């Protein structure tokens, strides 16, 4: 399982930025994919999450400005950032959720929920200025 | 990875012989409220093979 | 949101508990509270999930629990490598996920 990210860098407020997260060893449709950012030297803030299909769920701090997407053909996870602001300066991580039957505790079967975070990406710097 | 084959992970109920379904409606295992939305206990239809 | 102590400290050998208080919607209502460990410059690592459970391949000293609206990460036998911040990620309560403020542990 591998998750590589790219697309971040220096950008002015109000512009546009699209992030990338290519995932090898699994798909953007097998398990839930989620974006999570960390301000420089600060806590973790969940940005958004797309389910295995048909979900565009975001956080109240990024609603109407960020849109999460994916390309099944290229097996990449995307995050459009429009109308960036100074408080969006952070390193962004793409986090894959728990695969169905994680570590297979042989009691419960195939109920997808398993809500946690599996291996993460490397993270890319986003500096809005 | 040719992740291009699906396998209807958990379908609504057991399948009759020689029957086929392409309906991708969201399956609910807990509460009913979710209608065509993948909620807390409402998972997307099929899987993608690896 | 989820509130955490900004820092905790202890000596090697003993145990430390870590608290995380939240509402009755996600922690008190649901049961998918998780815990992570992030070293400076590294991506976080799944420490605890499904509350009581622990992912395989992890030191068995790690342990978690939740009493009502409060979550708990009870690390035992602190070593030198344990120095990192720990985030408590509960369930989301209708797909707006949350994280704790972070607890930077310091080993003596």
């Amino acid at each position: 399982v591998q998750l590589v990210e790219s697309g971040g860098g220096l950008i002015q407020p109000g512009g546009s930025l699209r992030l990338s997260c290519a995932a090898s060893g699994f798909t953007v449709s097998n398990n839930y994919m989620s974006w999570v950012r960390q301000a420089p030297g600060k806590g973790l803030e969940w940005v958004s999450v797309i389910y295995s299909g048909g979900s565009t769920y975001y956080a109240d701090s990024v609603k109407g400005r960020f849109t999460i997407s994916r390309d099944k053909s290229k097996n990449t996870l995307y995050l459009q950032m429009n109308r960036l602001r100074a408080e969006d300066t952070a390193v962004y991580y793409c986090a894959r959720e728990g695969e169905v039957e994680g570590y297979n505790d042989f009691w419960s079967g195939y109920s997808r929920d398993r809500y946690y975070f599996d291996y993460w990406g490397q993270g890319t710097l986003v500096t809005v200025s | 990875g040719n992740y291009n084959y699906l396998y209807r992970l958990f379908r609504k109920s057991n399948l009759k012989p020689f029957e086929r379904d392409i309906s991708t409606e969201i399956y609910q295992a807990g509460s009913t409220p979710c209608n065509g939305v993948e909620g807390f206990n409402c998972y997307f239809p099929l899987q993608s093979y690896g | 949101a989820l509130t955490q102590p900004a820092s905790v400290s202890g000596s090697p050998g003993q145990s430390i508990t870590i608290s995380c208080t939240g509402t009755s919607s996600d922690v008190g209502g649901y049961n998918y509270v998780s815990w992570y460990q992030q070293h400076p410059g590294k991506a976080p690592k799944l420490m605890i999930y499904d509350v009581s459970n622990r992912p395989s391949g992890v030191s068995n000293r790690f342990s978690g629990s939740k009493s009502g609206n409060t979550a708990s990460l009870t690390i035992s036998g602190l070593q030198a490598e344990d120095e990192a911040d720990y985030y408590c990620s509960s369930y989301t309560s209708s797909s707006t996920r949350v994280f704790g403020t972070g607890t930077k542990v310091t080993v003596l």
